[PDB]
DNA sequence: ATCAATATCCACCTGCAGATTCTACCAAAAGTGTATTTGGAAACTGCTCCATCAAAAGGCATGTTCAGCGGAATTCCGCTGAACATGCCTTTTGATGGAGCAGTTTCCAAATACACTTTTGGTAGAATCTGCAGGTGGATATTGAT
DNA sequence: ATCAATATCCACCTGCAGATTCTACCAAAAGTGTATTTGGAAACTGCTCCATCAAAAGGCATGTTCAGCGGAATTCCGCTGAACATGCCTTTTGATGGAGCAGTTTCCAAATACACTTTTGGTAGAATCTGCAGGTGGATATTGAT
C-alpha cells in the first residue's frame, strides 16, 4: 500500500487547521529566542509567558505569509509554493519596502 | 500585588446571554486584551478629535464620533444606539 | 544549529495550517531567515521596553508592547 | 445622579472606566456622560463576541468558551474579523480553508 | 516607408517620462466632480476647500501607482508583461485591503 | 452629478499605470481601477466628512483631509500635516 | 539666554516644551525632555535638508522642491523606513524599470 | 499660526549655504517635523504609562527614539540629543 | 466493479487540571456633599474664499484601423519533492536553589504654580528681488527598416 | 552593418510668479524669580518563578522509490499599442456675491478640587466539583490497486 502524493498533505491541511496547538518545538525555538536577544542586551532572563507570547505571534505570523505565499504561487499556475512566492508577498505586505 | 481586569464585568455580561454557558481563563484574557484594546482605540480617537478641534474636554459626543470612526457600519449603528442609550437612562435618574 | 533547530517537520506543519499542499525544497531555508528577522525586530523592540524598566528580564507585556507597535497586537498574555 | 452603571442600566464599571479615562491623559477635562457613552459601546461589543463565541461553542457539543471558539466567531463575522483585522487572538488556529485548486479532481 | 515605432517602445518612453515627473495625471475638474459626487451621495450641502479637493488627488494618485507597481510585480510573477485585474486583485488581497 | 467616475478616463488611467512602471496593460483595467479608485475615495471622504460633522462645518477643509488620511494609515505630507 | 542657546540648538526648545505640555502626553514632563527632543527635531530635518540639498544640486537647481525631498527620502535606506507609510505631495516616484520589461537581449 | 519654517531655514543654510526651499518643500518640512514630533511625543507617552511614570523626561524621550527610529539614524539621533541635555545640563 | 488497507467518525467512559464555591481581610475604589473655577456655546459679525457664471482656445480625449506579439493551450519529459518504513537523539516533564521582580519606606532634586518683565516670531502689506519654466534651435542618440 | 526618421539631450535666453527684503506693530510667549509640592530613585528585602538538571518520552533524520510537477518548445488567435484625424471640454483668467468660517465678548451649566463616608473588587488559602480530553471500540467512508 501508498498513498499517492498530495493525498497525505490534504489529510495533514485538514488536520493542522483543526487544531490549534504550535507546530514548532518549544525548547529549539526558547533556544533561537534567547539567542537572537544575546545580541541586543547580555544577561537576559525570559519570563515563560514572553517566550510564550513570541511563540504564539511568530507561528500565526508564519502560518499567514503561508497562506498569501500559496496564493503567489497559485497565481502563477503552481501548486508549489517557492521562495520567489514568499519573496513577492513579503513585498507587496511593506515588509521589503 | 493588586491587577484590575474587566473579567467580572465581561462573566456578567456572559450570562445575560448564554447562562449556561462557561469560560475558559485563557479565553477571559482574551475578552480582557479585548475591552482593554477598544478600550484604548476608542479613548485614543476621541483625544485626537477633541484636539482637532482645540477643546480641553472628551465628552460622549466626541466617545460618538470616535465610535463611528472606529467600528464598521452595522456594529457602528448598534454600538450608538447602545452608548445613546446608557447615557439617556443615566442623566434621567437622580 | 538553532535557527536549524526550527525543522522541516514543523515549518512544513505550519504550511499545512497555511494551506499548503506541495512545498518547494527551498522554502525551510528561507523560511527560517524570515523567522529570523521577525524575531529579530521584535524581540530588539521587546529588549528595549525590558531596559527602559531596568530589569534583566523580558516579560510578557514587554513582547506585547513590542508586538503592537510592530502592528502585530497579541490577546491573551496581558494588557 | 447613583452606582453610576446601575444608574445607565449597565454592566460594566461606569466608574472605572471615568477613573482609567482621565489617568490616561485624553485630554484636560472629561464630560459625565462620556464614561457612560463609552463603557455602554464596549459592554455591548463585549456581548457581541460572547454571543456568537457560545454559539461557536454549542456548535462544537461544548459548553465552555476558550480561543478557538472566540477565534472562530470572530473570524467568521465580516465586521468583527474587520476590526480586529490586525489582531491576533493567541490559541485560536486558524479557520479551515483549501484553495480549490487543490482539491483531488472529482 | 512610413516610420513606426514597435510596441512597447512608446510605453517604455512614457514610463521613463512619467517616471520623471510629478505632475498629477488626471484631469483636475473631472476629479473635482468625481469627489462632489462621492463626498455629496454620502451627506448634502457640503463645500470643499480647494486644498481638500487637491489633498485627495494627491493621497488618490500616490495610492494608485503604488497598487500600479505592486501589480506589475504580481504580472511578472505569473510570467506576463501585461497587468489584468486578476494581478491589481491578488495585489490588494495580500495588502490586506480585501483579503 | 452621475458617471462621474468616467471622467478618469483611460488616458489617465493609463499615464498612472506609467508611473508605476506598468509596459503593457490588459483591457479590463480600466474599469477595475475606476472600482479601486472608487472604494478609495469612499473610505478617505467618509472619514474626512465625519471630521467635517464632528466640527459642526458645512466645509470639507484641507486638515479634515489629511485626518482621515493619517487614519486610514496614508499620512499625506504638504497640506497643513 | 533662551533654552535653545543653553542647549546650544537652532530649533526653539521652549516651544517644544510648550507643545508638550498642551498635547497632553504626561501629567508632566521635565525639562530635559524638550531639549532632547528639539535636538532630535533638528538632526533630523538636517540629514533630510542635507540629502535634499544634494538632489537639487544633481538636477542643476538651487531651490528645493518636493521632488528633491521626495528623492533624497526614497533614496535613503532609513529615511525611506522612517516614512515608509508617508506620501510627500508632489514628489513622484524614483526612476525605475524592471528588468524583464527592457527590450533586446544580454 | 506657528511653524518650523525660520528653524528649518537657519538649518538649511548650516548645511547648504546657497540652496534655497520652494513654500511647496517648506510645507512638507513643517509635516514631516510635527510628525516625527507626534511619533516620538506619542511612543514617549506611551512608555510613561507602561511604567506608570507621570512624568516624562529625556529618558522616555531617548527612549522613544531608540524604537522609532532606524539602526543609523537612531544613533546618532540619540547621540545629538544626549549632548543638548549635557551641555543645557551645564549652562543656565 | 472488486477487494484490502486505512483513515475517519462517533458513542461511550472517566480521571483530573482547571473551573467553581465559600469566607474574611482591606486598601484602593467609587459615591456623596460642598465651594470654586471655567470651558466653550451663544449671539453679534468681520472678511476670507467658495461656488459660479462667462469666454476663448488648444491640449487632450475619443474613436478608428491594423498588424505584431503576448498569452493561453498543448504536448514532453527530466527530476524533484512526497510517502514510507528504519532507528536513535533531542525535547519534554517534574524537581530544586537562588536571582531578581516586586512591595515598602525614605527624602531630595526637580517639577508645579504664580507674578512680572522682556524678547520674538507671526503678519498686514507695499516693493524690489531672482530661480527658472517654457520656448528655441540645433548638435547627439536611439529605433527600426533593409 | 548603413541609412533615415525621430526623439533626447542641453546649454543659452528671458518672462514672470513665487521668493526674498524690510517698516512697524504685538500679543502671546519664552524667560526670570521665589514659594510650595512631590515624583520616583535609592536602598533593604521577601518570595515568587526562572534557570538548571536528570530521566521518562516521543518526534525527527535518513535513504529509497517514482508520481507528478513545472519549465521548455511550439502554435495559432485575437487583443492591445502606435499612429492619426477630429473636435470636445478642460484649463485659464476674472470678477461677483454671499455662505460661512473664525474672531471677540458675555456668562452659566458642568467640571475640578478637596474631604468625609460607604462599598467593592482583588487576593489569599482551602475544599469541593465538573467539562472534557485522551482512550476504546467497532462501524464505515475513502483511497488506491487490479
Amino acid at each position: 500500500h501508498r498513498y499517492r502524493p498530495g493525498t497525505v498533505a490534504l489529510r495533514e491541511i485538514r488536520r493542522y487547521q483543526k487544531s490549534t496547538e504550535l507546530l514548532i518545538r518549544k525548547l529549539p525555538f526558547q533556544r533561537l529566542v534567547r539567542e537572537i536577544a544575546q545580541d541586543f542586551k547580555t544577561d537576559l532572563r525570559f519570563q515563560s509567558s514572553a517566550v510564550m507570547a513570541l511563540q504564539e505571534a511568530s507561528e500565526a505570523y508564519l502560518v499567514a505569509l503561508f497562506e498569501d505565499t500559496n496564493l503567489c504561487a497559485i497565481h502563477a499556475k503552481r501548486v508549489a509554493i517557492m521562495p520567489k512566492d514568499i519573496q513577492l508577498a513579503r513585498r507587496i505586505r511593506g515588509e521589503r519596502a | 500585588s493588586r491587577k484590575e481586569s474587566y473579567a467580572i464585568y465581561v462573566y456578567k455580561v456572559l450570562k445575560q446571554v448564554h447562562p449556561d454557558t462557561g469560560i475558559s481563563s485563557k479565553a477571559m484574557s482574551i475578552m480582557n486584551s479585548f475591552v482593554n484594546d477598544v478600550f484604548e482605540r476608542i479613548a485614543g480617537e476621541a483625544s485626537r478629535l477633541a484636539h482637532y478641534n482645540k477643546r480641553s474636554t472628551i465628552t460622549s459626543r466626541e466617545i460618538q464620533t470616535a465610535v463611528r470612526l472606529l467600528l464598521p457600519g452595522e456594529l457602528a449603528k448598534h454600538a450608538v444606539s447602545e452608548g445613546t442609550k446608557a447615557v439617556t437612562k443615566y442623566t434621567s435618574a437622580k | 544549529d538553532n535557527i536549524q533547530g526550527i525543522t522541516k517537520p514543523a515549518i512544513r506543519r505550519l504550511a499545512r495550517r497555511g494551506g499548503v499542499k506541495r512545498i518547494s525544497g527551498l522554502i525551510y531555508e528561507e523560511t527560517r531567515g524570515v523567522l529570523k528577522v521577525f524575531l529579530e525586530n521584535v524581540i530588539r523592540d521587546a529588549v528595549t521596553y525590558t531596559e527602559h524598566a531596568k530589569r534583566k528580564t523580558v516579560t510578557a507585556m514587554d513582547v506585547v508592547y513590542a508586538l503592537k507597535r510592530q502592528g502585530r497586537t497579541l490577546y491573551g498574555f496581558g494588557g | 445622579a447613583k452606582t453610576r452603571s446601575s444608574r445607565a442600566g449597565l454592566q460594566f464599571p461606569v466608574g472605572r472606566v471615568h477613573r482609567l479615562l482621565r489617568k490616561g491623559n485624553y485630554a484636560e477635562r472629561v464630560g459625565a456622560g462620556a464614561p457612560v457613552y463609552l463603557a455602554a459601546v464596549l459592554e455591548y461589543l463585549t456581548a457581541e463576541i460572547l454571543e456568537l463565541a457560545g454559539n461557536a461553542a454549542r456548535d462544537n457539543k461544548k459548553t465552555r468558551i476558550i480561543p478557538r471558539h472566540l477565534q472562530l466567531a470572530v473570524r467568521n463575522d465580516e465586521e468583527l474579523n474587520k476590526l480586529l483585522g490586525r489582531v491576533t487572538i493567541a490559541q485560536g488556529g486558524v479557520l479551515p480553508n483549501i484553495q480549490s485548486v487543490l482539491l483531488p479532481k472529482k
